[PDB]
């Protein structure tokens, strides 16, 4: 539940960051996308492993 | 390797570290150790 | 722990249909980097845990360890400087907000 | 002071072989978009080809015809004696349908 | 047009059955053109998997008693007998697949299918063809079209499976509004 | 490999001693800047084929 | 008997010899015959089949005979035979590995339960090990008869892949732009030519469905 | 055809590069009988004296 | 073994075909390599985005996602 | 490539055969000694082998001649067996030349840039070559057997005083006809191996280095650098057999290394000396080859250049 | 024998095959300061 | 390029996941549908045809194209013989396509604008 | 306890090198539509530093 379901929700299933994403940051509201960011996808194996 | 065995089978696991013609392994493929 | 894996890897391809070909080599290339990178390592825990480590070996490797911080620590002050001095606009008429 | 230490490093040699493809691989794709077409040497594919079998037949000898026919012929022989073995209790189950009858 | 090259010169089996398939779902094919097609595939399938049960007999009969066949049944063991009536039946039977008459009446069938295709549906045949899953054979789209012939053509033809007739709305392509942009993503 | 000990004997006829072999690659190495050159600028036809071709002015 | 200069000239274009060349195609005997009905309106068909990519298929190889064609690169006989070569020798290996790990056949032993492999593993083991020499098999018939099919078409009917022929023969910076020959540069093909090749059109789809 | 080794002809198309000169072109007077001539009249001049 | 063996032929042989190209095989770069690519999903799919050695057989596209 | 041929002017079959008898008997007379001097060197290397180590590793062509002239004869000693020789050599070019330019004629693309593929042509070489050979073995049999009467010791020599005068002692002592064509088989496989082995090369070097440094004088003399020495290279070995096997004596007690034919004498060779064994004489085999192949290509182009001029073609057909 | 020139090939072969791994353990697997700096120059 | 583009298709997209108006699709008119068609690169004055073909000679014929594994660089790579010996005459069209030496001076060395 | 530490240090990681694309609805009222548009960012170099 801890660390499949809850992150591919958070992240899959909604562009929205969570509050602690960038409570500490300085950046303007934006939202997220899975597809358009690491092309060489560079993530698979690190999650996979 | 080749034609001349150099190394002795009976002090190793597997023979094919190196490339040969003249080496065979102690424990075959299918021979299972077993108490 | 393979069941997972191959799901999440599998799904992840497939969210993005990555072209096989290029994507398998490219992670080929990944692994055995990844592999030889800690095949020395594993045969260093293995060697050493009889006759091998000494004194020497010891100081050695806290050595190294350090040396590796101390390296990591370089690169990371010097952006942190950067990020202390980062530049900006003048204050008068281009960006007065930044007071 | 210090302990014996290996006088080789196969695995750091390959790992650098590895490390430099990758740099010229991904730079090139990356920025230039080319990838090697390997086609036109086609020999070195093929070496490869080679390779990935020919150390396995050396240590049987596969090189020699007279070998690789006789070798042919006893998994053919392997393969059948292996698929009749597992046919025929069939024959076995039929009679004693009759016994159950 | 002997030298004219057809648009499907280059596929396998499995995409021509795949393309057959295709239509036919798509209501492009009617059910009119299916009953010859499917016959020849019934047709090619029992020859297909009838074929070694006669052919065995007549190698008893004929090349089972001839000299080099009685020298080997004599000389050598049982199992190498054995294995050589194997290895011969085997053969006959792939030389079959490879040219029997039943599979090339199924393959001009075929043929015949994606030429009506193609004259009612000008070039865009082409656009019938996909990337086929591996492992799913010509066979399989052949059983798959009969299913669905079956399916249209029987009792259930409206209340569990849908039905053969377009009720597509009528409207003009030119203006009505598209479900996917040129370049951008829609909301 | 897994039948000799690491380590090193007390003769010291073990030294590696470094022994002249054949001189035919040397060749090769003295002739390196000849070969070299030649295949970069004949062989690849840098910068073009016709910067070193013989020059004939155009009909 | 002969006509003007324009059936003369017809002529001479659908004449064997006007296009064909020693080291080319030998289509190009008929090319004006196989042009006028593949280059109808002068438009030239795309066989090439769109596919939206939904992870169906990852190596797009139909089968073992696109595999070894593309893939493998192997469009020569010398190739071919090479690979060929190379799948008997896995093949003899894997026969090979397959008896010794079922020592059936061998040493005397008629039955598989009297293999220490069967004790240790037993029907599933055995299962396993004949579907992999299956697999081997399998591979090993199909790479032959691409082989053979190759050897066929080239060797004997001295049939080739025409464009690696016509790399083969220009191996670069070659200077061989000769009017004689239209098919050496753009400029140099025949006029004429271009106008008959798109002679015929298309014929218009019934629309019957 | 006349021998072992063939000497085969080839012809070639045209080719010309932004620079005619700088290169190599024979002059006119590299010719044999006034290159000999030349050579030959030097050569014995300076061996008399020598 | 298996791994070892085929990481060092990989290793060997693409070593060996980066060396000849790079040193050898610059005259015809269009002859010498191939022209790919693939773009992130979101914009529409690149020209370049094909199975290599099956262009002239197949068209690759897909549908853009956010 | 395929195209790039200009066979604009093909000579008659008459003009041939002339051309090239004269054209070889010249440059046969002009590089005999060579020949002379690398057939020495095989048979005082045969059953021994190369010994020396490195630079030295091989026998010295100008070693060898000026053993050879020291020992009185002059410059009249190199050119012994010189009529066998030239016989041969005729012989041996009008049967190949008839035979290709029958098969060149019949096989002919009609088109004039159009010229059989180079695999084709070595097949027409390679088999006018061999049947050549076969015809006209028994002349450089008694060539050979002329020449390395010197080398070898005096009661193992055969005492032959022209070609007709060792053919007839052949067919008498040794009995039957047949004794003429000992080695004729490898004959035939040196032969067969020096005209498949020298037009490609030539052609091949020659199209590059046209295409890098454009149209000059000196390409055609690289090209024919380049194919005689791949030529040497590729024949040497069979031309080393066939000497052996012309040198052997008929009496088994006679021969220092006795061999049975092609394949026992290649395997006592490899026995007796190393792999390497099969080039002894190479410096002396290149420049034989390529002074021929110089003087016949330049005699023969400039005669078809004089021919083309007078028959009117034009400059770029020449 | 009727095998000896197939004995000194075969032993061509044997010198060969060791000889690769001589050099492949001596100079590509090698770790030796001097010889790496051979191959640096 | 023509083969290399993919907008060509970009109709078919859409029906391939949406069925219900392929049939209408399909009832439209073929204009240039799986078919390419070079415009004149030369000028041609023959009123005995209305339509000419400028498709490449080596792209010609598809059966020696369909099982040959290469990209159709073949076709477009050196087929013509005209060229330009002049010094003002462009080699690459990106005029972007450059270096900012070894001393990596920006923005332009940092700005793809300029490199 | 290090496995959540390092799923919050990717949650950060990504949020921030997402940041960098900047995707926008913008709405075409001729065609009375939302299209999705990929734009730059621009913002003081501090951000980007950190
Ligand atoms: C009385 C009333 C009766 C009413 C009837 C009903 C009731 C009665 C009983 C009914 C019983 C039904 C049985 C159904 C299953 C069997 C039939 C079947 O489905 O066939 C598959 C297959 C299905 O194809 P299809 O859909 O019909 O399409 C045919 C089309 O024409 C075009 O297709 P294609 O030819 O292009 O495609 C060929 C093939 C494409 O090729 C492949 O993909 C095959 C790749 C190699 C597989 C190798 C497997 C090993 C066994 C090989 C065969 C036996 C040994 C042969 C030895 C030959 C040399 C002697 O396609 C496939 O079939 C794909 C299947 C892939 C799945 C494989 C399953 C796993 C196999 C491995 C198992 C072991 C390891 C894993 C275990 C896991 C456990 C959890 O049938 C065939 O078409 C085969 C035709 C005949 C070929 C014969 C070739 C020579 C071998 C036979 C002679 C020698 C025999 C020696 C032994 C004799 C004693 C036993
Ligand atoms: C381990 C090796 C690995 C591979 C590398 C290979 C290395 C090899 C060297 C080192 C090893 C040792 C050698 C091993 C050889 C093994 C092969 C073998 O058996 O060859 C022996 C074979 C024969 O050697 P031999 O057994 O010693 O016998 C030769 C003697 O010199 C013959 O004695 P002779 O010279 O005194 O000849 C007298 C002449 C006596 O004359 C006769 O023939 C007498 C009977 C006919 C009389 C009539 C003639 C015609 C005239 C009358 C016509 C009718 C009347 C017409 C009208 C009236 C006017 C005439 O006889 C002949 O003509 C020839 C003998 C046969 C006569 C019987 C009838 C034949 C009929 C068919 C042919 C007809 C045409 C022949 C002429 C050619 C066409 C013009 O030699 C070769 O094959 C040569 C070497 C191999 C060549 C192929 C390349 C293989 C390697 C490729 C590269 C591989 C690289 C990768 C590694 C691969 C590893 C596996
Ligand atoms: C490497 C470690 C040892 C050496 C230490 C020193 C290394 C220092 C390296 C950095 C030096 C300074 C330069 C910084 C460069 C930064 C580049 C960058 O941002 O690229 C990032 C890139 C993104 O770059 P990008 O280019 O795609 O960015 C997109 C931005 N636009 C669109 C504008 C181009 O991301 C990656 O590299 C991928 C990282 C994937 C990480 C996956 C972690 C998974 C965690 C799983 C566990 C958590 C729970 C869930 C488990 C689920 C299991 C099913
Ligand atoms: C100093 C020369 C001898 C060096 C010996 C040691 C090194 C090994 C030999 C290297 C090559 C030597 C040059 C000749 C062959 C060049 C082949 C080549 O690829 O060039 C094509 C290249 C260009 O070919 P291209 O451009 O048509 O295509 C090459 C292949 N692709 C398509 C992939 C690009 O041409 C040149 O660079 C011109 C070379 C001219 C050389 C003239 C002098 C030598 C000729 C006489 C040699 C006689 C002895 C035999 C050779 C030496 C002993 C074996
Ligand atoms: C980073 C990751 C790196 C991964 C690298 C590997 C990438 C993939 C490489 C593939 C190479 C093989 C050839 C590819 C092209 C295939 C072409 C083709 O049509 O197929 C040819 C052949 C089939 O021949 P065919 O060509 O006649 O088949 C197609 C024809 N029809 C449509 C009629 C079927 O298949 C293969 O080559 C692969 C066969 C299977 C191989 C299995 C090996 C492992 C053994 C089994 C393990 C257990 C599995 C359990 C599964 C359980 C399921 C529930
Ligand atoms: C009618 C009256 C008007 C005048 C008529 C003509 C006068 C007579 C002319 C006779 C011929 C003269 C030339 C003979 C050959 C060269 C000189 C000589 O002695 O050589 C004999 C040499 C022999 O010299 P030798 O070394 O054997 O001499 C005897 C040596 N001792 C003393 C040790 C015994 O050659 C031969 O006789 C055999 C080979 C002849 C055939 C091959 C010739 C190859 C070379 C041809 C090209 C040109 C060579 C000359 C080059 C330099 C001059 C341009
Ligand atoms: C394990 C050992 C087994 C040994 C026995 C079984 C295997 C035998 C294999 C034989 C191979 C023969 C290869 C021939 C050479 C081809 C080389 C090649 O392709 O080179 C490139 C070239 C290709 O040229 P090309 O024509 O394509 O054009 C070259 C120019 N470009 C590159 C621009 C296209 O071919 C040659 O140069 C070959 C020339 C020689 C051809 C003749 C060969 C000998 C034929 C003998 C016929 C019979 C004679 C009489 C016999 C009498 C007794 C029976
Ligand atoms: C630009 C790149 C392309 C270049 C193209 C141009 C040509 C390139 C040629 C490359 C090869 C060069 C070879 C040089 C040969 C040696 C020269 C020399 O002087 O050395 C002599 C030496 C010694 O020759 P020797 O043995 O005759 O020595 C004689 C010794 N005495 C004097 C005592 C009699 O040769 C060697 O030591 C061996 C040389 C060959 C090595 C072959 C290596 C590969 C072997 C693969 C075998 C595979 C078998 C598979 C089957 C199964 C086996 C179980
Ligand atoms: C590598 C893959 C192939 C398969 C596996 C390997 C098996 C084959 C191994 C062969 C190794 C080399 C053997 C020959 C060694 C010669 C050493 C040497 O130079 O001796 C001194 C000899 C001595 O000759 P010399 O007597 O003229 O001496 C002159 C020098 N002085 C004056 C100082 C004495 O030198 C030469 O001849 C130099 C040239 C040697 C050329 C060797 C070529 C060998 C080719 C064999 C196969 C046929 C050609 C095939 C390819 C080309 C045609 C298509
Ligand atoms: C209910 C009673 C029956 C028995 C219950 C048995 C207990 C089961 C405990 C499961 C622990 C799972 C650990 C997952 C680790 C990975 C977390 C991660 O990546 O974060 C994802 C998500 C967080 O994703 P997120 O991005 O939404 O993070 C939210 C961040 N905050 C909190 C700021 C809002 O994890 C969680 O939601 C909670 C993770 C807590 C990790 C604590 C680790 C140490 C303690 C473990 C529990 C020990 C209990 C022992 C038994 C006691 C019994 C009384």
């Amino acid at each position: 539940w801890c660390a499949y379901f809850v992150p591919y929700n958070i992240f899959f299933k909604t562009h929205m960051p969570l509050e602690h994403a960038y409570d500490n940051l300085f950046f303007p509201y934006f939202q997220h996308t899975h597809f358009l960011w690491d092309n060489n996808a560079l993530h698979i194996p690190t999650v996979g492993g | 390797c080749i034609y001349q065995a150099y190394q002795n089978p009976l002090r190793h696991i597997n023979t094919g570290h190196n490339p040969n013609n003249v080496y065979e392994d102690i424990v075959m493929l299918g021979d299972y150790p077993v108490q | 722990g393979l069941l997972l894996g191959l799901s999440s890897i599998y799904y992840l391809m497939y969210v993005r249909l990555l072209p096989f070909n290029k994507i398998i080599f490219a992670w080929i290339l990944v692994a055995m980097f990844l592999y030889w990178l800690l095949s020395g390592f594993v045969f260093f825990v293995k060697k050493y845990q009889y006759s091998k480590f000494t004194a020497a070996i010891q100081r050695f490797w806290k050595r190294t360890y350090i040396i590796f911080w101390v390296i990591e620590a370089g690169t990371f002050s010097v952006f942190f400087y950067l990020t202390l001095n980062a530049s900006s606009e003048p204050v008068y008429m281009y960006d007065q907000i930044k007071i | 002071r210090y302990s014996r230490n290996r006088q080789t490093y196969r695995t750091g040699a390959y790992w650098c072989l590895y490390v430099n493809i990758i740099a010229v691989v991904a730079f090139y794709f990356w920025f230039y978009k080319f990838t090697m077409n390997f086609g036109y040497l086609w020999w070195l594919l093929y070496s490869l080809i080679l390779s990935f079998f020919f150390s396995r037949a050396l240590k049987h000898r596969f090189y020699n015809p007279l070998n690789v026919m006789t070798e042919f012929k006893n998994g053919f022989m392997w393969f059948i004696i292996i698929l009749i073995n597992i046919f025929k209790p069939l024959l076995k189950l039929l009679e004693n349908n009759y016994i159950n009858l | 047009n002997n030298l004219r090259l057809k648009p499907w010169f280059h596929w396998t089996d499995e995409e021509r059955s795949h393309a057959i398939f295709s239509a036919y779902e798509k209501r492009i094919l009617k059910s009119e053109d299916l009953p010859s097609f499917l016959r020849a595939n019934r047709i090619n399938n029992v020859s297909t998997w009838v074929f070694p049960l006669i052919a065995l007999p007549l190698f008893n009969q004929s090349i089972f008693k001839l000299g080099f066949a009685q020298r080997i049944l004599l000389t050598r063991p049982a199992i190498e007998w054995h294995c050589f009536k194997i290895a011969t039946v085997a053969a006959s039977w792939l030389a079959w697949l490879n040219f029997s008459p039943f599979y090339r009446k199924l393959e001009n069938e075929k043929e015949y299918l994606l030429d009506t295709l193609e004259s009612r549906i000008g070039i865009n045949v082409l656009d019938l063809n996909d990337a086929l899953p591996r492992w799913t054979t010509s066979q399989e789209y052949n059983r798959r079209t009969q299913q669905l012939y079956n399916q249209r053509n029987g009792f259930f033809a409206g209340l569990l499976y849908p039905q053969e007739e377009s009720s597509r709305p009528l409207v003009d392509i030119a203006s009505f509004p598209k479900n996917l942009h040129k370049e951008k993503l829609t909301k | 490999e897994s039948e000799d000990l690491d380590f090193q004997c007390e003769s010291f006829k073990s030294q590696h001693f470094r022994k002249k072999g054949p001189i035919s690659q040397y060749l090769i190495l003295g002739l390196l800047p000849i070969l070299y050159f030649g295949t970069e600028f004949f062989y690849n036809h840098y910068p073009d084929e016709d910067y070193w071709r013989v020059a004939h002015p155009p009909p | 008997k002969k006509g003007t200069a324009s059936e003369e000239e017809l002529k001479k274009l659908y004449d064997p010899n006007t296009f064909y060349e020693h080291g080319d195609n030998p289509a190009f005997k008929q090319f004006m015959n196989i042009a006028v009905e593949n280059l109808r309106e002068g438009k030239l068909t795309d066989h090439r089949t769109y596919v939206v990519d939904t992870y169906k298929k990852w190596m797009y190889a139909r089968n073992w005979d696109d595999f070894l064609q593309r893939d493998c690169k192997a469009i020569t006989f010398p190739r071919a035979f090479a690979l060929w070569i190379v799948g008997t020798l896995g093949m003899a290996t894997a026969s090979k590995w397959c008896r010794q790990i079922l020592p059936v056949g061998s040493h005397g032993i008629t039955k598989i339960s009297q293999t220490q492999f069967f004790h240790q593993f037993g029907p599933l083991g055995t299962l396993g090990a004949v579907g992999f020499y299956g697999l081997t098999a399998y591979l090993y018939y199909k790479t032959t008869i691409f082989t053979v099919k190759k050897f066929y078409s080239h060797c004997i009917l001295q049939e080739r892949e025409w464009i690696f022929e016509q790399e083969r023969q220009n191996p670069g910076y070659g200077e061989y732009f000769f009017k004689d020959v239209p098919l050496s540069a753009e400029e140099h093909f025949n006029d004429l030519a271009r106008g008959e090749m798109a002679k015929k059109k298309f014929e218009k789809p019934n629309h019957e469905f | 055809m006349f021998f072992e080794l063939e000497d085969i002809k080839r012809r070639h198309s045209l080719y010309w590069d932004i620079y005619n000169v700088q290169g190599w072109v024979r002059r006119p007077d590299s010719t044999l009988y006034n290159n000999v001539k030349r050579g030959v009249t030097a050569g014995v001049v300076a061996s008399l004296v020598q | 073994l298996s791994f070892v063996y085929l990481s060092y032929r990989l290793a060997w042989v693409l070593f060996a075909y980066v060396l000849i190209y790079n040193h050898f095989l610059l005259g015809d770069i269009g002859k010498t390599f191939n022209v790919g690519e693939w773009d992130h999903r979101l914009k529409p799919s690149a020209e370049r985005d094909y199975p290599t050695r099956y262009e002239s057989l197949y068209i690759l596209d897909r549908t853009q996602k956010w | 490539m395929n195209y790039s041929y200009k066979r604009y002017w093909e000579p008659s079959t008459a003009e041939v055969i002339g051309l090239s008898l004269s054209v070889n008997t010249i440059s046969a007379a002009l590089t005999y000694p060579i020949e002379f001097v690398k057939v020495r060197s095989q048979i005082r290397t045969e059953g021994v082998g190369i010994r020396s180590k490195n630079l030295y590793m091989g026998i010295n062509p100008n070693k060898v001649f000026r053993e050879i002239h020291a020992t009185g004869n002059g410059l009249r000693g190199f050119y012994q067996g010189f009529e066998s020789h030239l016989i041969g050599r005729l012989s041996y070019l009008f049967i190949r030349n008839l035979t290709y330019k029958i098969i060149y004629d019949r096989t002919k693309p009609v088109k004039a840039h159009n010229d059989l593929s180079h695999r084709e042509k070595g097949v027409i070489a390679g088999f006018a070559g061999g049947l050549a050979a076969f015809l006209t073995s028994p002349a450089d049999l008694v060539n050979t057997r002329t020449i390395a009467e010197g080398g070898k010791p005096k009661e193992w020599r055969w005492g032959y005083k022209g070609l007709m005068d060792g053919i007839n002692k052949i067919a008498a002592t040794e009995g039957g006809n047949a004794a003429l064509f000992r080695g004729s088989y490898a004959n035939v496989l040196r032969a067969v191996i020096l005209n498949i082995s020298l037009t490609g090369p030539f052609d091949y070097l020659n199209e590059k280095i046209w295409i890098t440094f454009g149209d000059m004088t000196w390409n055609k003399y690289a090209a024919l650098l380049w194919a005689s020495f791949w030529g040497s290279v590729a024949t040497l070995p069979f031309d080393n057999i066939r000497t052996r096997l012309y040198a052997q004596n008929a009496d088994p007690t006679k021969n220092r290394l006795t061999y049975s034919g092609w394949a026992d004498a290649a395997k006592k060779l490899i026995q007796h000396e190393g792999i390497s064994g099969f080039y002894v004489g190479f410096y002396a085999f290149y420049i034989r080859t390529f002074l021929y192949a110089w003087t016949t290509v330049f005699i023969t182009d400039k005669i078809t250049s004089d021919w083309k001029r007078k028959a009117g073609l034009k400059e770029w057909q020449i | 024998n009727y095998f000896y020139y197939l004995d000194r090939i075969k032993k061509l072969f044997t010198y060969l095959n060791d000889l690769r791994k001589h050099i492949l353990k001596k100079y590509v697997y090698t770790i030796n300061h001097k010889r790496i700096a051979i191959n640096y120059l | 390029f023509p083969f290399l583009e993919k907008m060509k298709y970009n109709q078919y997209k859409e029906y391939k996941n949406d069925y219900l108006f392929y049939l209408d699709f399909l009832k439209k008119e073929i204009t240039d549908d799986h078919s390419f068609f070079w415009k004149a690169r030369k000028v041609i004055k023959l009123p005995q045809y209305s339509v000419f073909s400028f498709v490449p000679l080596k792209l010609m014929m598809w059966k020696t194209m369909i099982n040959y594994p290469e990209s159709f660089w073949y076709a477009a790579s050196r087929v013509v013989q005209s060229r330009r010996k002049k010094v003002f005459v462009t080699k690459c069209s990106a005029r972007t396509l450059t270096t900012a030496g070894w001393t990596f001076i920006t923005p332009f060395s940092s700005n793809i604008k300029y490199t | 306890l290090l496995l959540y530490i390092l799923w919050l240090e990717f949650y950060q990681f990504y949020h921030i090198l997402s940041f960098y694309g900047n995707i926008n609805w913008a709405f075409d009222y001729d065609e009375y539509i939302w299209t999705l548009e990929l734009d730059t960012r621009r913002t003081r170099l501090a951000n980007n530093y950190i």
